[PDB]
Formats: C-alpha cells, sequence, structure tokens
RNA sequence: GGCUACACACGUGCUACAAUGGACAAUACAAAGGGCAGCGAAACCGCGAGGUCAAGCAAAUCCCAUAAAGUUGUUCUCAGUUCGGAUUGUAGUCUGCAACUCGACUACAUGAAGCUGGAAUCGCUAGUAAUCGUAGAUCAGCAUGCUACGGUGAAUACGUUCC
C-alpha cells in the first residue's frame, strides 16, 4: 500500500506508482525525483525509508478520492444547471461535440436497434 | 476457548512509524507490526485537511 | 487492555456525569460483537464459505461458527440446513482488542474514508458497521484475497439509549 | 477568450446590466448574444436569450459564470 | 441558429489489437514544393502548445526544415499489460469581432471496446503491393481526406482446367 491502495510488487515503482486513480506516469517520475530513489527498483525490494519518503510526497497530491469527488461534483455541478454539456451528461451522449450521427458508442453503449 | 481450534493470537506492537504511536494488542499475525497511517495520523480523526466566482476574479 | 483501562478511567466518570448516573451499574459496557459475513454464494460453490472461514477466523482470532440456512427459499436456489455465512461472537479482553484495532488500523485503511455511518443504531444502544472490503485488516495479506467481500460487525450494549451509545463509542474514539 | 486576453461579452449586454445594476431588476433583458460571457454581475438577473425562434428564459446563479448564456438555449430541440 | 441532430443500416479511410513490438539516450541517408506585410534563423522565457526581441529572404543565397521508418544501446516479459488511446474532467496556447451551440494544438489525470475478425469480399505482376515520414492547393484558424514527393522493399505469376 502507499496512497490507501495496493499497488503490484513486481511491477517496478514508476509503474507501479500509475495504478493509483489520480497518478500517472509524468506525475510518478516527479514524484520519485522529489522523493529520491532509483526508478529501477521493484517495491517488493524498496525498504522502509524509500518507501515513507515516497508516501511523503505523495500525500501532497490529490489522489485516490479527492479525485473522484471533484469529477463527480463538478458534472453533478453543471448538470444542476440546465447546461448543454450536462444535458449531455445527463443523456449518456459525447459532450465535446462530436457527431453523433455515428461513432458514439463508448457513451452511447453497444448497438440496441 | 476450546484447545484444539482456536489460532496463535499473540500480543503484539503495532507501530505507526509516521507519528511514531506504539501501541500494544494482540493479533494472528506472527514482536513488530508496521502500520502507515492510523487514529493518530489519519487526517479526518486528526481533523487537518490537505468556487467559479473568486475563479473568475483573479482572471 | 489499553480501551479497557480507559473506559473504566475516564470514560465511566466523563460519561456518567453527563448523564446523571447514581450507580455505576447503570453505566455502559460492550457486552459483545458479534461478526458476520452473509456468504450467499455458498450455494454455488462452497470453497467460498471456506475462505469466509478462514478470513473471519485469523481476523478475530477463534473458528467461527457457520450459520446456516432457518428457512428454505428458492429465488436464491437456498434450502434449509444449508451453510450461510459464519459469526464470531466476542466478549472481553478480546472485544477490547479488536475494537481499540478498528478505531486504529482497519477503519483508516478504507478505500476511500470519509466517515463511518452516524445513525447506525437499532434504537436501543446497538451499532452496525457496514463494511465493504475485508482485505483492509492487517491479518490479511491482499494477494490471498479470493474475493473481495465486505461485513458486519455488530456491537451490543447495556445502554438503554442511543445517545448514550453515541458518547461511549466517541469516547472510545470511534466517528 | 479561453485566452491571456481577458474573456468576451458584447458591450451593449454589459451596457444593460450596468443599467440594471441598481438591483430592483423588475425586468427580463433580452438578446441574441450567446457568444458572452457570464460574470458575477449577473446574479438574481433574468436574462432572454435567443436560440433561433424564441427568447427563452434563463435565471443566473454563481454556478454560471465560467460559463455562457448560449449553454442555456438549446438549439436542437430532440425527442 | 441550422447544414456538426441520432433508436439504427451501409460505404470509404485512420488508430489499434502487440515482442519483426512499447518507452527512453546517441547517431545517419532524401526528394519535391511553397514564401511580402509572407516564410520567420538565432538567442531568451515556458514541462509543452507557444510568446518577446529580431536577422536574412521577392530565391539554387534566407526561411518553412532536426525527415521518419533505421542503426546501436538500456528496460519491459506475453498479462487487457509500460499494447491500445477512445471517453471524460481540469489548467492552457494560437487564430479570429466572437471558439457553448461548433476550431485545432498542448500539459496533467482517468484509461473504453479491442487478443487479428462470420457469411462474404477488395487492391496489386516491380522499384509494384506493404510500410515510413515530407510538401503543396484551398486556408485568418482547422486535413485521419485530395493532389504531388521521395526512403526501405517483397513473394508469385506452372498454365487457361474453371468464374
Ligand atoms: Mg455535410
Ligand atoms: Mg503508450
Amino acid at each position: 500500500r502507499i496512497a490507501g491502495v495496493d499497488i503490484p510488487r513486481e511491477k517496478r515503482v514508476v509503474i507501479s506508482l500509475t495504478y493509483i486513480y489520480g497518478i500517472g506516469t509524468s506525475t510518478a517520475q516527479k514524484i520519485l525525483e522529489e522523493a529520491n530513489v532509483s526508478a529501477d527498483t521493484r517495491v517488493k525490494d524498496l525498504t522502509d525509508d524509500e518507501l515513507g519518503r515516497i508516501r511523503e510526497v505523495v500525500d501532497g497530491y490529490k489522489v485516490e478520492g479527492d479525485l473522484r469527488r471533484e469529477t463527480n461534483l463538478n458534472i453533478k455541478r453543471l448538470m444542476e444547471i440546465s447546461s448543454y454539456r450536462g444535458i449531455r451528461h445527463r443523456r449518456g451522449l459525447p459532450v465535446r461535440g462530436q457527431k453523433t450521427k455515428n461513432n458514439a458508442r463508448t457513451r452511447k453503449g453497444p448497438v440496441k436497434t | 476457548m476450546k484447545q484444539g481450534i482456536h489460532p496463535e493470537y499473540h500480543q503484539v506492537i503495532f507501530l505507526d512509524t509516521t507519528t511514531n504511536f506504539k501501541f500494544l494488542s494482540g493479533s494472528t499475525k506472527t514482536p513488530v507490526i508496521r502500520l502507515d497511517i492510523s487514529s493518530d495520523s489519519h487526517p479526518f480523526y486528526t481533523g487537518r485537511q490537505k468556487g467559479r466566482v473568486e475563479r473568475f476574479n483573479k482572471k | 487492555n489499553r480501551l479497557k483501562e480507559k473506559f473504566n478511567t475516564e470514560v465511566t466518570e466523563n460519561l456518567m456525569k453527563k448523564f446523571n448516573y447514581s450507580s455505576v451499574m447503570e453505566v455502559p459496557k460492550i457486552d459483545k460483537i458479534v461478526v458476520n459475513m452473509g456468504v450467499g454464494d455458498a450455494v454455488q460453490n462452497s470453497k467460498v464459505l471456506d475462505n469466509a472461514v478462514e478470513e473471519l477466523e485469523l481476523i478475530t482470532g477463534q473458528k467461527p461458527l457457520v450459520t446456516k440456512a432457518k428457512k428454505s427459499i428458492a429465488t436464491f436456489r437456498l434450502r434449509e440446513g444449508m451453510p450461510i455465512g459464519a459469526k464470531v461472537t466476542l466478549r472481553g479482553e478480546r472485544m477490547y482488542e479488536f475494537l481499540d484495532k478498528l478505531i486504529s488500523v482497519s477503519l483508516p485503511r478504507v478505500r476511500d474514508f470519509q466517515g463511518v455511518s452516524k445513525k447506525a443504531f437499532d434504537g436501543r444502544g446497538n451499532y452496525t458497521l457496514g463494511v465493504k472490503e475485508q482485505l483492509i485488516f492487517p491479518e490479511i495479506d491482499y494477494d490471498k484475497v479470493s474475493k473481495v467481500r465486505g461485513m458486519d460487525i455488530v456491537i451490543v450494549t447495556t445502554a438503554n439509549t442511543d445517545e448514550e451509545a453515541r458518547e461511549l463509542l466517541a469516547n472510545f474514539g470511534m466517528p | 477568450r479561453s485566452i491571456k486576453k481577458g474573456p468576451f461579452v458584447d458591450e451593449h449586454l454589459m451596457k444593460k446590466v450596468e443599467a440594471q445594476e441598481g438591483s430592483e431588476k423588475k425586468q427580463v433583458i433580452k438578446t441574441w448574444s450567446r457568444r458572452s460571457t457570464i460574470f458575477p454581475n449577473f446574479i438574481g438577473h433574468t436574462f432572454a436569450v435567443y436560440d433561433g425562434r424564441k427568447h427563452v428564459p434563463v435565471y443566473v446563479t454563481e454556478d454560471m459564470v465560467g460559463h455562457k448564456l448560449g449553454e442555456f438555449a438549446p438549439t436542437r430541440t430532440f425527442k
């Protein structure tokens, strides 16, 4: 565990940190710079000091909770106002102005007919 | 407690090295145990936590 | 026995002042905790219940009682005599230990903690926890989880009233 | 304007809001300018936006500032 | 404002499904084209899209412009993964009289179906298919398309039995 969530043992550090919601490759590299470990390491072999350096760096960064809250609350907000994007969120249709005549199936689900 | 079916439930130590809170109690764990977060290191107990108008005024 | 010594040393006083008690024996105590698992999948796989048993048994420290079917149901393909769940009554030093563990170790390991529920009373002074995941415990290595599963931790009291229960639990350290 | 130039608002609309800045707010303001940005000085007003065949009512709130009037007058009626 | 709708059906292309591969550091070899209130060198700032100052340039002179695939190294280890990069949220840039309807690009975070495709069907006989990038026209801004360009570079075609 690092940020209240497990991470793989056999994946290296830079990659394992990416299995948090909120933390990607860039942030992982920058975190490992700040809490200076090597990227080659693997968390089955890391020590208490290394792991705690990392935890200390990670605590400053919104992740595994507040990030889900930010996203959900932003969407609920734009729905509570009768906005275009929030109408689209309420209907299950694309938001960025794609065309729904064809090829919108991530937001529409599979083919219904 | 029947002799034959219950585990080895022995007294161990819970160390929150983040804030070094060293608590003693039992476990079936198999003596110093590692814990990262706790009632003395977790936000909600400790009470310390880490707007379209104010946003638009800065710009 | 940190929590029990705490109870007898402070909370008896800090509670009897709040509820004008003439005798110590009015004061609340936890008489037991019951820990269930409610395993309905054992119709379809008994290995499930074996894992459940082992995990309650490791968490608490005693072999859980296999509960059984009380009345037979066909929506779930469920016949009387069949095992469902398993329970564990806890009393004494082990109760106070498990409860301090809860307040101090596991609950601060929830994936998305923002507070326990605060209305989880039957109206008489008993408390339940709607747990989601079992690996939240340190005894459980997260690698041996055969199924993420929740639990129920009932807490049973000699308080007649929910507010007395709230104060007791806060004074131990519940949120 | 999605850019360091600062937002966009049409000048006539700004003037009419400053005219309505006496805060009595008896009247709906009429408009066609969906292009405009909403400011915090529009709260508690009632604007009447042109969707293409109707000057439809929209009530302004504080959750509506980094947005546009056009977000609240759907031009496409689909059932 | 709409031609950008969406319960669905078809056509034509792009990205992929991974190890003949992903990421990362070094390094190499082209064509052809365009450029005046237009191409914008170098330097500086910014993680980047870019921005400030500004030189040359109406051309075999200066610019777009460091071609990429490659080669050599490290690392990944056959998993929905370090493949994939949709979708969505945030902070931004450039253009524009204004990017919600309805621009492109960027950074961060998330990480969809997809593990080589049913019946059927298509292109191609050589510098061709296949693959890799590059330029232009329109164009304030927008190109997975259109037209042109070159780099690497196959296998097979017995024969007219049959459609
Ligand atoms: Mg059209
Ligand atoms: Mg990738």
